Formats: structure tokens, sequence, C-alpha cells
RNA sequence: GGGUCGUUAGCUCAGUUGGUAGAGCAGUUGACUUUUAAUCAAUUGGUCGCAGGUUCGAAUCCUGCACGACCCACCA
RNA sequence: AAUUGAAGAGUUUGAUCAUGGCUCAGAUUGAACGCUGGCGGCAGGCCUAACACAUGCAAGUCGAACGGUAACAGGAAGAAGCUUGCUUCUUUGCUGACGAGUGGCGGACGGGUGAGUAAUGUCUGGGAAACUGCCUGAUGGAGGGGGAUAACUACUGGAAACGGUAGCUAAUACCGCAUAACGUCGCAAGACCAAAGAGGGGGACCUUCGGGCCUCUUGCCAUCGGAUGUGCCCAGAUGGGAUUAGCUAGUAGGUGGGGUAACGGCUCACCUAGGCGACGAUCCCUAGCUGGUCUGAGAGGAUGACCAGCCACACUGGAACUGAGACACGGUCCAGACUCCUACGGGAGGCAGCAGUGGGGAAUAUUGCACAAUGGGCGCAAGCCUGAUGCAGCCAUGCCGCGUGUAUGAAGAAGGCCUUCGGGUUGUAAAGUACUUUCAGCGGGGAGGAAGGGAGUAAAGUUAAUACCUUUGCUCAUUGACGUUACCCGCAGAAGAAGCACCGGCUAACUCCGUGCCAGCAGCCGCGGUAAUACGGAGGGUGCAAGCGUUAAUCGGAAUUACUGGGCGUAAAGCGCACGCAGGCGGUUUGUUAAGUCAGAUGUGAAAUCCCCGGGCUCAACCUGGGAACUGCAUCUGAUACUGGCAA
């Protein structure tokens, strides 16, 4: 169900530091960044439009590793939801438990973020998930379970998110690794520059 | 067929057979009325109707008559009788 | 003979039993007159988990139709007062 | 479904062999109505065992009748195998259900050709111990003549290494036997008590590995596939999935059933012979020829090394050495698998009697074990006897 | 009357095989296509790509 | 599993009384010609469906087999 | 809070714009096939042969209806071996219980298939000439008599099945006599009609010592209700063909008789000679219908497998009986075909009930467990049956979730691969290395589904009664099919778990080597003739994911059937033109009416399903409360400008 494969490769395809590769060693700088998508990465792509829909589609869901059945489910779903879906959409990809344990600092990389949901380690309101696909409930709290807490990974994990921009719509404990959920992540926030509106027009037709 | 129930087959067999007796003497005693109506006998026809009055009814009350078809019976035949009575 | 009963509705494993009036020679999530209000045995610990239409209940049963030994010890599970 | 079968003693693998015509059939009604004066019941008439009507157009067993019988002390599930040279190829297959038989031939003929060739492929099958039942005793009661039948034959054992000291050479007539006569009824009743004294009884494993044989699938009208075979080690109960190994690409298959000539059976034993049911097969799928067995402890292979020796013509064999191209049978116990001669360096043909040795490849994979010994027929009669040394 | 896929094949006379549907707009009148890797016209001998259709296997190793 | 008849160059297929493998088109190759086609010629083809037995001589006859087809039982 | 919703491209031509065919990008399925594959949850799993069938099972129960007791464990009179009450054992229905049988109830329910049926079916909403077991309420009764018969004995036909004849006997079986009213016939007076007894406990009374008797639970009988189910009618809607235009003679209706629960040509008799049709009759083809499903911007079109309602059938065709109800799946009678047994004279059987097999086909499963829970039939109850149902198994068939790991990592290696053989790429990828260990695998803890029922005991009603019985607490033992359960803990080591289609443009992503209009490819345009971005393979890369492609069917794009929203001087398309019936359309004024129309209220539009907002499974799928909608239709009352009817 994870794409699994070289992480840094599908940075090189769109060119974009999607922070796949984002661990220990701060910015990538060792593959030869932005202009090595394959064996032939000479050819300056015509890019027709399709390509540039489906490559901001693709591009979205390598950041958080979602498959596109899913996606389209979570489409749907942001479908038939109130408002801009453009908006509604984002929420819902923000909204993932791995990805807010990401972005409260317990781990360098969403792929432990992943990991460590499915390990038994990531505790809810005193519930433990396994299921990565959980969309985080509003005004919650997100810790770590004793007997896998801090198994010299854990510390270290948050040691590159000190230099991370640190979201607003949540904080932490910290002493624990006890996350602390607040109010939906707001698109001004997210995305940063990502565009939604091509998202939308894709699946349409 | 194989079932116990071969039972319910016999019992209505040893039913329809007492069943028929009773709904043959019954309707015997209807035409006799019938018989009786087709000269004009008044006297004896409606000495029959009232012959017939007392087996009428108690087929209906045992289960015999559907008692809709027995009320009929003590309608239109009356209706018979009187148009010569 | 018209009857008070329950339906087994919900998933497997995980019934929801559907307290309805209905007809006795009817299937058992066959056709049914009304469900009168629903029963789930399993709702864990929570804030629902059962609703007998009281109203409908004294009605029925006040026209012939008889409830069932489950749907009985419900009503003294439900109890008129507790 | 019918009669849950119980296991009062050990099932042991007997049956009839003999030259053609020899009366084994009709020496097989006798053996079974015995026990249904000695023991509870196990009579079969010699019509009886005959169970097609082409049988009964020619008088031969053209396909190999199974009856049974059961002394005092342990049963007996007997397997009339065809003396037809016609019908030799049916006759290896049932001898991988067999352990000790009997040799019913003529009195009046003596060992013939035929009587010669269903002896040797005893050995390369699987039968060391066979007590000599020579029928027809009542139109031939000259003892001088017929003792150099039961001497001969003791010789003509020791030909093929068969100690025929041990082993009695018994004379006897089915003709009174079964027909009332109580002198020749009880001559089979000389048989009912050598039967269980000489041969002992072999301990066939019933905890290793399930190994069936397949015998020949069956048309069950109202089951499906039911198929037989010697559980010659293990056991099987109504449940577990094993394989169909052999000539097609092994597969799965689940045995919904366990049956003893139309009696019904829990699960199985060692050196058992009854019916197991198999859960959605085709009848095509699984094929007579094959083996049925427990799943990933077996793998099979095509080619093996073999000691070889070519029957010659003082024997009955062939007349003339086999060339590079030459491709007759060779029989595992019930499979009819051709195989081409694979001559090495130096020897380029074979004269009937070398006891050479070479490699082999046949034309299906069969599931490999070094040991497993073959008969080899082709031109009508047997080519050859030898036994797997190698697999590559 | 089907077209036979893969570059060659092992069918004679009999053969009996699986047909799915497919105009081929080469041949007239012929609109039907013969399922390579069935019943009896087993998978095209040495293919690497494309295995899922002609119905071959995957490689040895 | 049984017993009865088939299998031969690229193709259609030969080879009677057992004497020694090819015929008509060709697949293809050169020529005529708008390319040709046709056809004239050129090259070629089987370990006689696998081999063995009797054979001086076996594609012919004696069976056992892979690939086909009919009836016979196939009834733990 | 309850529909915020619509895309195109390639292709005729030297090239252009139109018209107009073709083709695909999407999604869906009761799908199969190929290649592949780790597990789990929740659904689905014969659409073809309505073809045929071995075996097991699918509906039996009540002794609180009765005579009985052939069985089973006891009681009792006796007996015998011999440890004279230790036990052996014949009697015996006296008990607990219970075959066969008589009787009562159900078996018409639930289950299955969709052949037939084009409308006697369905869906929608009104209507009146209807019947109604068990359940519930209420008004009275529940008196007294009679003749057989099953069982069981005996003789006995027949291969068997199935019987026959002569004796024996009961009942809540059957039949009279009586008695009846607000019941039935009748305008009325009058006339006529019903039945059933058992079970528990017991003081006085009383024992022909069976019991009469007191009392309670219950059942039976008759009348009026109600509920429910069902029958019945009317209008409308509910597929194709006009290359079917005519159809019919109980056919259209009256009266009279008969018949049904009910009215009726439902059926006869006489008479009338009509009735059905162009807003499509009849005949033929095809077909289960609806809520819904798929798709679609919506409108529609197609479909309607499953869940659910209704309808039809039960080997084929027809008929009838018992019964409240069938004109009947596991009922009968007969004829026929197909099978089985045969003693050859004669019978026996219907898997389209759950599994299962043969045959068919591209195509789909266990001859599992259990009535634990729900429902149903019987019964006072306990209990018994239940292939409905609740589960387990088989299969990637679908929907959803997770995992096969993560981090560091330049030596920018090995090798594959391309080359301007500089270099690049494969490639942080791997290795090495730091940690983690989900699910599987093994070893241990462990919910919830379970409400009851049973016995004992307490109190409250009832009654002569502290008894019997009903209601409500306490207590004990408990009741688990699934079950190696959900879930949790531990152990082990990254070890067991990633492939599949494609890369000319459409439409995401490139070259080399080789084969030479050969092999080949393909949805359309189309490519291949010695240097192929499409063929075969290699490297790289893309899409997707336990799935990916192929085939097929449905719809959309298709505004190429256009109502919403198209065309007709020439691209297909104005009849050659005119008169003219039905039909359609209709100037202007006043007034009225209120069918159309509009507004409001009400009944219904079933539920499940789609939509919104919440809740529970670790989340989801799914289950799911409440609401919304169900666009419709019927009825009443209003507005009445407009269309229309009617008057001048
Ligand atoms: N003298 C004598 N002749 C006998 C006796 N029994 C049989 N025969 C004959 O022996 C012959 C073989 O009979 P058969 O029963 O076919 O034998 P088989 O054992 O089936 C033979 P095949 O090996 O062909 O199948 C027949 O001729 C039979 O009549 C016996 O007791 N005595």
């Amino acid at each position: 169900a994870r794409y699994l494969g070289p992480k840094l490769k599908l940075s090189r395809r769109e060119g974009t530091d999607l922070f796949l590769k984002s661990g220990v060693r701060a910015i990538d700088t060792k593959c030869k960044i932005e202009q090595a998508p394959g064996q032939h990465g000479a050819r300056k792509p015509r890019l027709s439009d399709y390509g540039v829909q489906l490559r901001e589609k693709q591009k979205v869901r390598r950041i958080y590793g979602v498959l596109e059945r899913q996606f389209r489910n979570y489409y749907k779903e942001a479908a038939r939801l109130k408002g801009n879906t453009g908006e509604n959409l984002l929420a819902l990809l923000e909204g993932r438990l791995d990805n807010v344990v990401y972005r409260m600092g317990f781990g360098a990389t969403r792929a432990e973020a992943r990991q460590l949901v499915s390990h038994k380690a990531i505790m809810v309101n005193g519930r433990v998930v396994n299921i990565a696909s959980y969309q985080v409930s509003p005004n919650d709290v997100v810790s770590i379970r004793e007997k896998a807490k801090k198994q010299s990974r854990v510390k270290a994990a948050l040691e590159l998110a000190e230099q991370r921009e640190k979201p607003t719509w949540l904080e932490v404990d910290a002493g624990k690794m006890e996350g602390t959920f607040k109010r939906k992540p707001e698109r001004s926030d997210l995305s940063a520059d990502i565009n939604e509106h091509l998202i939308v027009e894709l699946y349409s037709k | 067929n194989i079932k116990s129930a071969k039972k319910r087959a016999i019992q209505s067999e040893k039913a329809r057979k007492h069943n028929a007796s009773r709904r043959s003497m019954m309707r015997t005693f209807i035409k006799k009325v019938y018989a009786a109506i087709e000269a004009g006998d008044k006297a004896a026809a409606q000495k029959a109707f009232n012959e017939m009055q007392p087996i009428v009814d108690r087929q209906a009350a045992k289960g015999l008559i559907h008692k809709n078809k027995a009320a009929r019976h003590k309608a239109n035949l009356t209706a018979q009788i009187n148009k010569l009575a | 003979m018209v009857t008070i009963r329950l339906a087994r509705h919900g998933a497997k494993k995980r019934p929801f039993y559907q307290v309805v009036v209905a007809d006795s020679r009817n299937a058992r999530n066959g056709r049914f007159i009304e469900r009168v209000g629903f029963f789930n045995p399993i709702a864990s610990e929570k804030e629902e988990g059962t609703r007998l239409d009281l109203d409908r209940i004294a009605h029925w049963v006040g026209q012939g139709a008889t409830i069932s030994d489950r749907v009985a010890a419900l009503i003294k599970e439900v109890n008129k007062a507790a | 479904s019918k009669e849950k079968f119980e296991r009062t003693k050990p099932h042991v693998n007997v049956g009839t062999i003999g030259h053609v015509d020899h009366g084994k059939t009709t020496l097989t009604a006798a053996i079974t109505t015995v026990l249904a004066k000695t023991y509870g019941g196990a009579a079969r008439a010699f019509d009886q065992i005959d169970n097609a009507p082409e049988e009964k157009a020619r008088g031969i067993t053209i396909n190999t009748s199974h009856v049974e019988y059961d002394t005092p002390t342990r049963h007996y599930a007997h397997v009339d195998c065809p003396g037809h040279a016609d019908y030799v190829k049916n006759m290896i297959t049932g001898a991988a259900q067999m352990d000790g038989a009997i040799l019913v031939v003529a009195a009046t003929d003596g060992p013939m050709p035929q009587t010669r060739e269903h002896i040797l492929l005893g050995r390369q099958v699987g039968v060391p111990y066979i007590i000599v039942f020579l029928n027809k005793c009542d139109m031939v009661d000259d003892e001088e003549l017929l003792e150099l039948v039961e001497m001969e034959v003791r010789e003509l054992l020791s030909q093929y290494d068969f100690p025929g000291d041990d082993t009695p050479i018994v004379r006897g007539s089915a003709l009174k036997a079964l027909e009332g006569d109580a002198e020749w009824e009880a001559k089979i009743l000389e048989l009912a008590g050598f039967l269980d004294s000489y041969i002992p009884e072999p301990e066939r494993a019933i905890d290793k590995p399930f190994l069936l044989p397949i015998e020949d699938v069956f048309s069950i009208s109202g089951r499906g596939t039911v198929v037989t075979g010697r559980v010659e080690r293990g056991i099987i109960k109504v449940g577990e999935e094993v394989e169909i190994v052999g000539i097609k690409e092994t597969q799965k298959s689940t045995c919904t059933g366990v049956e003893m000539f139309r009696k019904l059976l829990d699960e199985g034993r060692a050196g058992e012979n009854v019916g197991v049911l198999l859960r959605g097969i085709k009848r095509e799928e699984i094929e007579r020829g094959q083996v049925l067995a427990k799943p990933g402890t077996i793998k099979p292979h095509t080619k093996f090394e073999s000691e070889v020796y070519i029957l010659s013509k003082d024997e009955g064999g062939r007349h003339t050495p086999f060339f590079k191209g030459y491709r007759p049978q060779f029989y595992f116990r019930t499979t009819d698998v051709t195989g081409t001669i694979e001559l090495p360096e130096g020897v380029e043909m074979v004269m009937p009697g070398d006891n050479i040795k070479m490699v082999v490849t046949l034309i299906h994979p069969i599931a490999m074990d070094d040991g497993l010994r073959f008969a080899i027929r082709e031109g009508g009669r047997t080519v050859g006897a030898g036994v797997v040394a190698k697999v590559l | 009357t089907s077209y036979i896929g893969g570059e060659g094949h092992n069918l004679q006379e009999h053969s009996v095989i699986l047909i799915r549907g497919g105009r081929v707009k080469d041949l007239p009148g012929v609109r039907y296509h013969t399922v390579r890797g069935a019943l009896d016209c087993s998978g095209v001998k040495d293919r690497k790509q494309a295995r899922s259709k002609y119905g071959v296997k995957r490689p040895k190793a």
C-alpha cells in the first residue's frame, strides 16, 4: 500500500524537494537535485496540459504517500462537503494521523510517521491506533506509549523538528512526546504553493 | 409421501367420506323442495321447506356450509315458495 | 396473529434488533407493519441502546399483538418507570 | 453411507498371479466362501468377481478385480490379476497393493512363459513371498509327474532369487471346492491356514509422511472423484488437504472421504487399501497412474540411473539388443511412463542378458526417490527389470 | 475465423482453445481473437514484454 | 485403463502383391515487367510420428508407446 | 444543516471551414481469462439446462384429549441362588415417561427458481356487493343421551407395496334430543339452529370406597367489535412491430333460475344486435413487475442480480378433496414421459429446500457445526423439530484497511546500460551500519453476544386455605455454535510477503542491439522494404497496487433521436400541388364557472436504499438513530389574472 521506493527519485521527477528524504541531514544536496528524473533528463519537457494536472496530482500524493483510488475516495468525500472543495480536500489530506504526528515533530520524515502508527506506538485519547488513514478528530491529543517510547530513535526523531516551521493548529508536551491537537488546518497556512486549483479540474472530467 | 402427515391424507379421506354423505343428504332435501316447486305443492313444499330447515342450518353450524350459502338457501328458496304460497 | 418481535438487523457478528409490530406469519426480516422503536443488546456502555415506542405498544398489545418474551423481558428492561 | 469398518486385525495385501487362462479367478471364488464357513462372511462367486461384461465375453479378467476375505486371525484384501500377456501392465499396477500372493497355475501345465513373466516382475514391484497354489488337481491325480512341478517351481524361484524352500508349493482343485464337495473345499482351507502362518505382518509405518499410489480412479456417481490407492505409509483423515503428484504439475486437494470396499471409515492407516474422496476435482484432473501424497514433503524429477538386466530368449524375452532410440515403459508401482534408453560412452547397445549400468530419461516427471524398482515391458513381453540409483 | 496471436504458434486442426472478441480491421470478416495462453493455445515461447497477454508465464529465474 | 483404424518434404500427400522415398504446386530464388503476376528454371526437403523384433530385403509386416477417435465396463 | 453542478482529442482534404460517421481518455458489473499473489474485515458466489438425479437432512408436536405401554429406569406380590433381604427373577400399567394408533393444530407459514404471464400480474390512488384459524375485548352458555371404530387378537391374499374378513373398546372423534338470544329466513307473527371436557391442590361434607363435592388455571360453543390476512372492482400508468386493420358470437346487456364468502355471462334460458379500434384494437415476437441499481450536470436511457413487497410454478398437463385459507415443493387421484425394484402378476419416485454429482457452459463453493442468540409450529410448562436462521470453510469476485520497514549512506564501487567511450545513468538505490517488529508463526492471559429457563425461598393477589396458581425480589448452578474468539501481553529476527500494463500522437514516460512489407503490432490514425522513439528482447522510466491488463455488457462524451437543447436553398432532409375529416391552434369585450392552473391543510407515497447531521466497531468499508427527500397521487377549502367550457 506504500510506495516504499527510492524517496529521492520522486523528488527529482518533479525536481521539488518533497521532504521525503528530510531525515537527519537537513538538506538533500547529494543527488544533483532538480535535473535528474531518470536516464534521459536532458530533454526539457514540452509538458502537455494533462501533464501539469497529473504532475500536480502526483506531487501532492508523493508528499504523503497517498494511493490514487484511496485519494479519489478522499476526493468525493471532499465533494459531498460544503464550501470550497479545493480547500476541503487539503484539510482531509492534512488531517491524517501520521501527518499530524509528523507535524507535531515526532519524526524527521513522514516515512517514520506512518511506520510509527503501525508499530503500536502512537496513542490518541488513550487509544492505540494502527490505521494511518485515521482522520484526526477535532481538538484532541496524541502521544507515544511507554513500552515503545524513546527507543534510541524517538528523541533524535524530533531533532530536525526543532528547525521546522512548527505549525499553529497544534502543540506538544514534548516532555513525553505528547502532542496536542487543536483546530483544523487552514488553507493559507498549508500548501505554501502547490496548486490545488489544478487538482479539482483533473478529476472533474 | 414419506411423512407422518400421510395420516392427514387418510384423515382427509375419512373426513371427505362422511363429509360427502351429509352434503349428499342435504342437497337431496333441497332438490325435494325444488321438485315440489316445479309443481306448486305449497302445502308439501312448505312442509319440505320446514323439513329441511333444521337440517340446512345444522350443516353450516358444523363447518360444511359457509353459512352465507345457508342464508341464501333460506332466502331464495323462500322467495320461490312465497311467490306461490 | 399479529405480534411484537425482533427484526435482527445490523452486520454479521453485530445484531441490531428492531422491535417491530408485524404478523407472526411473516418472515423474520420480512414484511412488517411498523418498526416500533429499536434495541441494541451490544450497544457498548454509552448514551443509547434501547428505545421502545411505549405509545403504540400499549395500543397494539391492546389490539391483539403479543409481545415476544425477549421484548417482554425488554419491557422489564425499559421499565415503565425505570 | 453404509457400514463403518472396525480395526480388528491388520490389513494384509494379498492376491493372485499366474499364467494366462489358469483358473486364478476360479480359485478366487473358493477362498472367500471358506471364510464364509470358518469366519463370519466373505464369500465371492466367480461371476460376481468378473465385474465387466466383456470379461463375460472372453472369460479373461481384462479389468483387475478385487475380492474380499478375512481369516479368524487377519484380514486379506485380495487382488485377482489377469494372467493374459496382453494384460500384464494392469497386473503390475495392482502389484502396488500386494506383499505376497497366490501363484495360481494350472497343475497340468507347469511353469510356462506367462507363469514366469508374472513372477519376475513381482520382485521389481515389492512382492517377496508368494505361497504357490496349483489349481486343477482333480484331473491330474498323478503324483510322480507333479512332484517335478513343485520341484522346479522351487528351482524357478531360485532362478529369480526367491528362496523356494520355506514357501510351500500346494496342490488343489477349485472345481469340487466351490461346488460343494467337502474334500477339495477343505484343500482351499489349507490355503486359509498357510496364509496366516508363513508371511508375518511387516511393519508399515502409520507415522511416516502420507503416501498413496493412485490405483484406479472410480466414478462414484453421488460423491464425485473417488480414488483408491495403497497407503503404503502414514495415515489420512477426512479433511486433510493432500496433493496429486505425478505426470501433471502437482497441486493440492482436500480428502473429504475415507472408505473401504463400500464400507465407511474415519481415518486411514499404513498398508491400507481404501478409497478416498477428493474435494472439487474433475475426473480427468487426477488420473489413473499418478500418486497421492502429503504436500510440501515430496518433489518430482524425471531422470535417474539404474543397473539393468535384459531378458534372454531362454527365459522368454525378446531376441536382439536395443539401439539408441528405443523407448520401453518403466513401471514404478503403478506408472507406465515411457523411457528413452540413454546408453553411456562405451556401451552403444545392450544385449538380452547384460546387467550393465546406464542413465535413464523418461517422458514424465514422477516423485523421485533413489531405490524405487521398475519392470520394463515392450513388444508384448518384458524387456527388463531394474532399480533407481541416482536422480539428476 | 479469429487471428492466432504471438510470433509463431502450435495449433493444428483440433486444438480446443478460448476465443476473446477482437476485430482486426486488417483482414475482412475476421472480428475475433484466439486466446494466447489458454486451454490449448498455450503461452507464446520467449516473451518478456506483455506476458499478461499471450498467456506467458513469468521467467524461470 | 481396454481393443480397433490412422501419423510420410513447406502443403495436398504418393509408394500391392516385402526389392531399395518421391509426383503436382510450391516456401523461397534469378529472369520477363509499371511491381508483376503467371510461368519457365534453380535450391531443397525426411534421422519414414519414436525405436526395436522377423527380416538378405520391413516407408510395407509384429507389438509396446506420445498425438487423434469410437464403442466396453468405468459405479469408494 | 438534507443534490455547489456540465472539458476533450485523433480522423476524409494539398491545405481550410462546416455537415456527418468512426474511435478513445471515465466509470460500472451477480463477470470470466491471463499473469501474479501476504493477511484481515464486510458483502457476493449457476445470470447457461425450468435438464436430469444416488445418499443425508430440509416439520413435526401434545400423555394437561383417549384406549393403551410394544420399549426405558423404578414400585409392588413373588422368587432363588445363597454374603435370608445380598441379589436372581416372573408378574404388573401402579408411576416417571412413551413407540404404533385415534383425535386436535400446523403442514397454505418460512425456503427456492423466474419457466410462464404483455396483463385476469405489478405499481398508484380511490371504491363496495366480501370472508377472517390462532390473538384481543365484551354478552350469554357450557343440560341431558346414542351407535360405531383405530389400536389389539384371529384366519389370511400378495414378491413387495398395499391390504381383506370376523370379534373387542375410548375420546376434546361422529350423530341425535333439548335449549337458545341483540344469530339466520321472513315485512311480520312465528320458524329453525350449538357445544367439550380435562389438569393441579384441598377443609368440612362424603365414599356403589371410580368419586360426588370446594376452588383456581385453561380450553370448547354462540353474537357483536377490532386487528390482521385475503378475495374483488374502477381509472391511470406499466416493452417492440402497422411489412398484423380489423376483432368477436357467451361475444355487449336486461330479466329469471342456479352458483360463490362476495356481485358478476361466473353459468344456463329467452330476448335485444350490439361492444372492442387509428389518443393503435386483435394477432405475432419478447418478457416477471415495483421500491431500487449503473450512469448522467440535470433530463433521460438501459437495467432491476442481490436486500424487500407482490405475482407465478413445483416431473408434464388436467381435476378435486380435507381445511379458516391450497384448488397445495417434502399431499391425494388419473394419464404421459423419464428412472428403480420385480418373485414378471404389480408397484415405487420427483434436489426449481441445503449441501452434493453427472451433463451444459467462459463461468462460481462444504455431502461442516448448532438451534448458543433471533424468529416460527406444537405444548400448561419443561422441552422437541427447524439445511429459516446464527456461524465456520472454499474463491482476490467486489468495497475498504494495513504490511512487506525506517534512518544513515559517495566508494559517488560491482555489473547491467548509453556514449561525442570525456562523461553520464542505474544510484541513497544496494552493501555496510543504527533501530523498529505491524500482520503472519509459536507460547500465555481474555471480554461481549446470555435475555431466560430450572429449583428453593420470600412477599403481594386469589380462595374455605398459611394449599394450588399468577406477578415481583433474593440465591445457587449455570446455558457458547462460532472458539487454535474481539482484544491484550510476550518471544524471535529485517528475517516469510511486489509485482502488472504501458512509453509515435490521442494519453503519463526513452534509447540501443537485432529482424528486414519477414516475424509482427493494433482502440483510431496506422507502423515494418538494412540504421524502426509502435516489431522481438535489453536498459531506463511512467501509471497502479495485492492487484494490473484483455474480452464482454451498460451509460456517458453523442448537442450523432436534440422535452430540457438539432436540422431541411446546395452537405441526409419541403410531399409535385390543392381541397378537405378527426385532431391540434385560435382576434377582441363583459360576466360567470373553476376542469387545467396556483396556494394551503390532510391521508398516503412502506421499510431498507440515495442525501444531511451525529454514534459505534483501533479507522474504514459496513452497521446505524433522527431528519430530509420520496419529485407522485387522492380529498377538502380558497385565488381566479391565463387557457378552456358556457351566455350575449
Ligand atoms: N480341470 C479343471 N479345469 C478347470 C478348473 N477350473 C477351471 N478350469 C477351466 O480353466 C479355464 C480358465 O478359466 P478363467 O476362470 O478364465 O481364468 P482366469 O484366471 O480368469 C484367466 P485370465 O488369466 O485370462 O483372466 C477355463 O477353461 C475353466 O473352465 C478346475 O478346477 N479343474
